[PDB]
DNA sequence: CGGTGCTACAAATTGATAAGCAATGCTTTTTTGGC
DNA sequence: GGCCAAAAAAGCATT
DNA sequence: GCTTATCAATTTGTAGCACC
């Protein structure tokens, strides 16, 4: 399921919610929680799950292609931790 | 921490939505992800990420405080690879 | 609009097993803006 | 919403 | 080829948000 795919389903359920408005509400959303991680900022969704940043120690990495070696600056990467109901019903097996 | 009050907010200031209309739409969003995922299927949300699913073996775990070994049961768990773009402006950020 | 009780959530334990990744050119998929 | 070409993004290699 | 994440059971302080 993509992001427009997102949109369209959204969109069909719901029959007194304009299309275009659920458009516009997901990509204002996404762009909300994205701008929400680069300022340094956790999302909580309860039963959902939350997204967090971690840390990256500078290292010395290398290019796995040539093997020339590349210099690496500390930096932050995204991280999401499944809440309990996605967890669940997401879980297939016993 | 941004919570689904939040983003209905913004919703209701930045769209101009009924309060009504943006806490739905938020409950919604994240539902139909959920809805996706339980089905089995991957959902990739281009600029942000995709949240894959992978089927995990039993494999050896344990108690941390007493030390029991314990089996960590199979399982099918949710993992999400953040894209570039959102890698990118997330790499300077400084955890507020 | 606002108070709040329920509970998911975070963190911290150990240690065997699994997942992810540095650079980057080329290919594929998705989104975009116009009709 | 569909179609199209262009552009953005992701995917692949291996990542 | 090396680094980081996953996970077990239990406790304990915190906070999302449904429901009034």
């Amino acid at each position: 399921m993509t992001k427009s795919e997102l949109i369209e389903r959204l969109a069909t359920q719901q029959s007194h919610i304009p299309a275009k408005t659920v458009e516009d509400a997901v990509k204002e959303m996404l762009e909300h929680m994205a701008s929400t991680l680069a300022q340094g900022e956790r999302i909580e969704i309860r039963g959902f799950g939350s997204f967090s940043l971690h840390y990256r120690a500078p290292r010395t990495g290398r290019n796995p292609k040539t093997g020339d070696k590349v210099e690496l600056e500390g930096k932050y990467v995204p991280h999401f931790k499944p809440g309990k109901e996605l967890r669940d019903r997401a879980n297939i097996y016993g | 921490a941004l919570t689904k009050a939040e983003m209905s907010e913004y919703l209701f200031d930045k769209l101009g939505l009924s309060k009504r209309d943006a806490k739905e739409l938020v409950e919604l969003f994240f539902e139909e992800i959920r809805r996706a995922l339980e089905n089995g299927e991957q959902v990739k949300l281009s600029g942000f990420g995709n949240f894959d699913l992978r089927d995990k073996n039993q494999r050896p775990g344990r108690n941390p405080k007493t030390g029991e070994d314990i089996p960590i049961t199979a399982r099918r768990v949710v993992t999400f690879r953040p894209g570039q773009k959102l890698k990118s402006r997330v790499e300077n950020a400084s955890p507020k």
